[PDB]
């Protein structure tokens, strides 16, 4: 089979330089042109740039014109997308896609074999430990049936962090929200479970976080006031 | 300044049929949403159905799925409700509701009057 | 939007790009070129429609559009680099490959131009306005009775006998052999006119001339069968302008040969025969279309016709069309006899029938240009306007009837010009008040039925009046009866008005 | 450069329902459009190419049609695998790739009332310097619910922060967590702190309040 793979995406400063590598295992870039597609988290797909190793057609999009550059090599069968002086809009997933030349089966077939897609992020703040805060159900009023019990984590970087409830035992009713972009540049996230009021006073609830770059495991007990 | 009109109802049997209707006047409907609510003797402020836009379908409640049918006629600005064999545990008054948001988030300000519906 | 609209927007965009600089904004132009090239690939052309698709003779068409889209790619990849001079050479290469590859599966791209030259050149008949002075000159010298009560009655009966059978053959033969048969009919008319021996030869000449006066609808039907309905309006307008300009050029050329050039009438008909053989050659150089009117069903036509059976305005304009068309052809068939009656000058250059024909064609073109501009409500002021037009026609026929003066008939020539001002002023209005109610096939059917009833009325008046076994009346009492007839029509439409 | 609008941006159907996703172009684009199926988080896949053809690899329950500049994706029998985001992309030139907006389809689920629970923080954020209250909407449908955040009887807009979750694989319902982060100036306000939220399953917009 023929397929694509992307590498090089990580954390950069706003205005830094980053070189993405798109490799095509199987086919060569002299018979098919390569393309880059941006997808912001929450937004939709949008085009960035392309390159054709047959002639050389480095024509870019109007939002990224004169700010990015691309260079493809057929001996290594790869494409380097070098990006300098970035902005905050480029926090996105970049897909490297194959698309053929005119005519016939290469061109009329669209972007058929999308790659795995690399992920780039733009943030002024570096990696730091998440601040974890409880969210108590306030069982003094509006009780009798069930309620909710949560953890609000904030001021962390990067995006992937996981929240476990009672070391992953209680998995029924767990809602973990996506990392919404805080206006201070950092990330914020909420997790919550549904707790019946009869089991609230007996079962002691803990709340642990697992963050892979920053070596921290904050396990806080959650309880009403 | 919008207003609603409705009709229908009657003492029906379990296994019969009924047609509720709601029309509106004051503002065009094809860029808004409409909804059907319920009020029982003893309870208050229940839900029946909702109709979003012109190119989409209706969305029902937890206990009326597969039993009711909600259409929408944008030419005469009339939303129907095909009651098909209502159980006698739903002897309640249905209300009509207009929306004041094009994103159908639930900006509800004006309702109807009511229609007496009782099964058996 | 199958092949020809994409071809037209591609030609227009290429003409834009050819005269444009500053290539930063030709990217929209080049991608519109690309869209017009890619949309016209699955088009299935009509010269290829008779052949089966996915054939090796179809691969040259797809390879031509392949190299077309490839050179559009070569243009736009050089236009995205900020260059302005490579796009012009790429457009020149695009022009050369468009002339070479695609034009093999395109038959003729001057179809509007060839129809304009056919309307401007093949309608030139300089002996048309001098038929009656040729029949009543020193060559053969037919008498007035033999040209009044014996030749044009055979023309009326022959117009009936070629309107009733030959209309189906006109609709059936896809209109290129119909125009070829019309050209052969012109050849037969001028060969019987140049080799006349008796009166029955001229009767056979009018028998062949009835086909020529009856096949005028076949030209517009050929336009509708060739030009698409998304192009029929403008091309039909330029073609009608070309036909009117060709008739005017024919009458002006007849005046330049007869009056100015002092060319004899036999040499005039020699020139007419030469230009009509040229018209036969141009009819041989036509293109046969496919989508005919009534052969390329009945229940849908009857269902759409049942809503237009007893309409009052449609019946009013239809009966007016029948009555005033019968009156128009009975004036035209005898007005040349009147012109040779009042002023029987034996000199060839002193015959000004062609100048009256040119002025009548010009005033008819003006009144046809000043017919569709009437933005007046037709509720109340319709029947009174019809009564006024018929009263004007009665006044002009009465002026033509009692004129026995050599110096006044000049103005009476202009009165016949004004007769076109009393006829062509309402012919586009009578077309607009019928065509805007039914489909175009039913429109042609209703105008055919109206021409049929006008031919019935003309045949009845010909059978009663000019027949020597019935009334047996000369042309002066015929014109007096025509003046009384238009006066009675004025009285009828005035009592219908108020 | 050009635009490519995609109208039914929020659809919903059950298992085995025919859906039609339309897409309108700006220019007179020829019959070369691309319909893509991207799972949430994963990579896109070519579903329909050239506006009519079926790709070798996608099942036979997918098709499309062209009407001028209006392209249409049609799904006859909606598999439960086929709940993803469908993207419309005209491909006319190499450098005119203009995607649509994405039509994230949903499961036809009965509209239930949102469980609306307000949560104040503990005494740790007042010793930290940044207060943050939240309002949770659990087990509701559809995604379109509007929180208003009535603080001191006023809709504090601009400082709110919403975050919807993906569709649950257990019961196909939604959760929202609106977060209001305020400074030390939240401390000296009045003794009422509420959030008002409205939803189609709610008759009246529910206002959840707390003190101190
Ligand atoms: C007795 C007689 N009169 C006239 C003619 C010739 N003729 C018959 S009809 C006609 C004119 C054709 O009608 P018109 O409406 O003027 O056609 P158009 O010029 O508009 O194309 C002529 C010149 C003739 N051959 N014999």
């Amino acid at each position: 089979e023929v397929q694509l793979v992307e590498s090089g995406g990580g954390l950069v400063q706003p205005g830094g330089s980053l070189r993405l590598s798109c490799a095509a295992s199987g086919f060569n870039v002299v018979d098919f042109s390569l393309h880059w597609v941006r997808q912001a988290p929450g937004k939709g797909l949008e085009w960035v740039a392309y390159i054709s190793s047959s002639s050389g057609s480095t024509s870019y999009a109007d939002s990224v014109k004169g700010r990015f550059t691309i260079s493809a090599d057929t001996s290594k069968n790869t494409a380097y997308l070098q990006m300098n002086s970035l902005r905050a809009e480029d926090t996105a997933v970049y897909y490297c896609a194959r698309w053929g030349y005119w005519p016939g089966e290469p061109w009329w077939k669209a972007f058929d074999y999308w790659g795995q897609g690399t992920l780039v992020t733009v943030s002024s703040a570096s990696t730091k430990g998440p601040s974890v805060f409880p969210l108590a159900p306030s069982s003094k009023s509006t009780s009798g049936g069930t309620a909710a019990l949560g953890c609000l984590v904030k001021d962390y970087f990067p995006e992937p962090v996981t929240v476990s409830w009672n070391s992953g035992a209680l998995t029924s009713g767990v809602h973990t929200f996506p990392a919404v972009l805080q206006s201070s540049g950092l990330y914020s996230l909420s997790s919550v479970v549904t707790v019946p009021s009869s089991s609230l006073g007996t079962q002691t609830y803990i709340c642990n976080v697992n963050h892979k770059p920053s070596n921290t495991k904050v396990d806080k007990k959650v309880e009403p006031k | 300044q919008v207003q609603l009109q409705e009709s229908g109802g009657g003492l029906v049997q379990p296994g019969g049929s009924l047609r509720l209707s709601c029309a509106a006047s004051g503002r065009t409907i094809s860029r808004y949403a409409m909804s059907w609510f319920r009020q029982a003797p003893g309870k208050e402020r229940e839900f029946v159905a909702v109709a979003r836009r012109s190119g989409d379908g209706a969305f029902y409640a937890d206990s009326v799925q597969g039993r009711f049918t909600v259409s929408r006629d944008d030419a005469k600005n009339t939303v129907y409700l095909q009651m098909n064999s209502l159980k006698p545990e739903d002897t309640a008054v249905y209300y009509c509701a207009i929306d004041s948001d094009t994103f159908y988030s639930g900006s509800y300000d004006y309702w109807g009057q009511g229609t007496q519906v009782t099964v058996s | 939007a199958d092949l020809e609209d994409n071809w037209e927007t591609l030609n227009d965009n290429l003409k834009v790009i050819e005269k444009a600089d500053n290539a930063a904004q030709v990217k929209d132009a080049l991608t519109k070129m690309r869209a017009a090239a890619l949309d016209a690939q699955k088009a299935t052309p009509p010269k290829l429609e008779d052949k089966s698709p996915d054939s090796p003779e179809m691969k040259d068409f797809r390879h031509g559009f392949d190299i077309l889209v490839g050179q559009i790619d070569d243009a736009l990849k050089l236009a995205n680099e900020g260059k302005v001079k490579e796009a012009q050479a790429a457009a020149e290469q695009l022009k050369t490959t468009r002339n070479a590859y695609i034009q093999k599966y395109l038959s003729w791209r001057h179809l509007v131009c060839y129809l304009c030259f056919y309307g401007f050149m093949a309608q030139i008949r300089p002996g048309e306005s001098f038929i009656t002075p040729y029949l009543l000159g020193p060559d053969k010298n037919f008498t007035r009775e033999q040209v009044t009560n014996e030749i044009t009655p055979v023309l009326s009966y022959s117009y009936l006998a070629v309107l009733v059978p030959v209309f189906l053959l006109t609709d059936y033969l896809r209109y290129t052999p119909v125009l070829l048969l019309q050209g052969l009919s012109f050849v037969s008319v001028w060969l019987l006119l140049l080799l006349g021996h008796s009166v029955a030869h001229m009767q056979l000449m009018e028998l062949f001339y009835s086909v020529t006066m009856a096949a005028r609808i076949a030209y517009s039907s050929y336009i509708f069968s060739l030009v698409r309905p998304a192009r029929y309006q403008r091309v039909a307008g330029y073609s009608r302008a070309a036909v009117l300009l060709g008739v005017f050029t024919s009458s002006v050329l007849g005046q330049l040969l007869v009056t100015v050039g002092r060319v004899s009438f036999s040499t005039l008909n020699y020139i007419s025969l030469a230009f009509l053989t040229f018209s036969v050659v141009l009819a041989l150089f036509l293109k046969r279309p496919k989508r005919s009117l009534f052969f390329n069903v009945l229940a849908r036509m009857l269902r759409e016709l049942g809503d237009s059976l007893r309409r009052p305005q449609l019946r009013l304009w239809s009966l007016w069309w029948v009555f005033n068309s019968a009156g128009y052809y009975l004036v035209v068939y005898y007005v040349h006899i009147l012109w040779n009656e009042v002023d029987p000058t034996t000199n060839s250059a002193r015959v000004y029938n062609g100048a009256a024909d040119a002025a009548s064609t010009l005033l008819g073109a003006i009144t046809s240009f000043a017919a569709g501009f009437v933005k007046i409500r037709w509720a109340r002021w319709s029947k009174l306007l019809i009564a006024g037009v018929t009263a004007t026609q009665a006044g002009l026929v009465f002026l033509l009837a009692h004129t026995r003066h050599p110096s006044s008939i000049w103005l009476c020539y202009a009165a016949f010009v004004l007769f076109r001002g009393s006829y062509q002023f309402l012919v586009p209005i009578a077309t607009f008040q019928i065509a805007s109610s039914l489909s175009k096939e039913l429109c042609a059917l209703v105008f055919g039925v109206n021409t049929f009833f006008a031919t019935i009325v003309k045949t009845i008046i010909t059978f009663i009046v000019s027949d020597v076994r019935g009334l047996g009346l000369p042309v002066r009492k015929q014109f007096q009866l025509y003046s009384v007839y238009f006066l009675i029509l004025s009285i009828i439409y005035f009592l219908g008005a108020m | 450069d050009i635009q490519m609008t995609q109208s039914p941006s929020s659809l919903s159907a059950s298992v085995g329902d025919r859906v039609t996703i339309t897409c309108r172009a700006s220019q007179s684009v020829s019959s070369a459009v691309a319909w893509y199926q991207q799972k949430p988080g994963k990579a896109p896949k070519l579903l329909i190419y050239s506006a009519s053809s079926l790709y070798s690899g996608v099942p036979s329950r997918f098709s499309g049609s062209r009407s001028g500049t209006d392209f249409t994706l049609t799904i006859s029998s909606l598999q439960p695998e086929d709940f993803a985001t469908y993207y419309c992309q005209q491909y006319l030139y190499y450098s005119l790739v203009t995607f649509g907006q994405g039509t994230k389809v949903e499961i036809k689920r009965t509209v239930a009332a949102p469980s609306v629970f307000i949560f104040p923080p503990s005494d740790s954020q007042l010793k930290s310097g940044t207060a943050s209250v939240v309002c949770l909407l659990n087990n509701f449908y559809p995604r379109e619910a509007k929180v208003q955040w009535k603080v001191d009887n006023a809709l504090q807009s601009g400082n709110s922060q919403e975050s919807v979750t993906e569709q649950d694989s257990k019961d196909s319902t939604y959760s929202l967590s609106s977060t209001l982060t305020l400074s030390k100036a939240d401390y000296e306000k009045h003794k009422v702190y509420a959030c008002e939220v409205t939803h189609q399953g709610l008759s009246s917009p529910v206002t959840k309040s707390f003190n101190r």
